[PDB]
């Protein structure tokens, strides 16, 4: 996404677009993801939990448009789909909402770095930006409530990190938000991630290094007053990421 | 019911 700007994949080169092939052969967009190493994309478990058959998924890198080709784009199959075993969902909140996709081209190759395909750095253990930090989100999600199709062009926006203390206020999310989550929103509630942006990156500049701080996970509505976007706090899951890769 | 971020690619969506 709501608000923000249209972007191109060269400005977001770690961005992974994940689709699912349906019975009958139609393909639909599922979620975003982030390239963290040449063979590994990180995303959200909630994006796959209802259809956990890895053969059905297609992952694109270097892609700026939803339904047309981008020069330099690479297409991948999923070799291994790793969902978090302690994933659960409440009415609003999603817990341990993190997934790993090992990707492989039909030739058995991983991603080849380029102008439009790059990895994003992971954060260090229990190291996050201070609240109030401006961070970027990217995706093909809804631009407004009334959208019935996702936008054709990739989008990005900038939101500010919100403290756990603020996010757990009773008119925010109360105790439904936990310390393994990060909240972020626009101070004027004019821009946010929305449906279809799940799984995609929340990127902050840490020590001059662009870092994957969060994964789009949940939220009530989109750009709704006092209802931030909620993101999986990547820095908490480093042991899980390290043990599964 | 099950709408928005968290509910992509769900039967309940």
């Amino acid at each position: 996404i709501i608000g923000g700007e249209f972007t191109t994949i060269e400005n977001q080169p770690w961005f992974a677009a994940i689709y699912r092939r349906h019975r009958g052969g139609s393909v639909t967009y599922v979620c975003g993801g982030s390239l963290i190493s040449p063979c590994w994309v990180i995303s959200a478990t909630h994006c796959f939990i209802d259809y956990p058959k890895k053969e059905d998924y297609i992952v694109y890198l270097g892609r700026s448009r939803l339904n047309s080709n981008t020069q330099g784009e690479m297409k991948f199959e999923v070799e291994n789909l790793i969902l978090h075993k302690d994933y659960s969902a409440d009415t609003l909140a999603h817990h341990n909402d993190i997934a790993l996709l090992k990707i492989r081209s039909k030739e058995g190759r991983c991603a080849q770095p380029s102008r439009t395909i790059q990895t994003i750095a992971l954060p260090s253990m229990y190291n996050d930006p201070q609240f109030g930090t401006s961070c970027e989100i990217t995706g093909f999600g809804k631009e407004q409530s009334t959208d019935y199709l996702y936008p054709e062009q990739l989008k990005m926006t900038v939101v500010k990190l919100i403290s756990h203390r603020e996010c757990q206020q009773p008119h925010y999310y109360g105790s439904e938000v936990t310390t393994k989550m990060l909240c972020a929103a626009d101070p004027q509630w004019k821009t946010d991630s929305c449906q279809g942006d799940s799984g995609g990156p929340l990127v902050c500049s840490l020590q001059g290094r662009m870092t994957l701080t969060g994964i789009v996970s949940w939220g009530r509505g989109c750009a709704l007053k006092d209802k931030p976007g909620v993101y999986t706090r990547v820095s908490h899951f480093l042991p899980w990421i390290r043990s599964h890769t | 019911g099950x709408l928005g971020r968290g509910c992509e690619n769900h039967r309940c969506l």
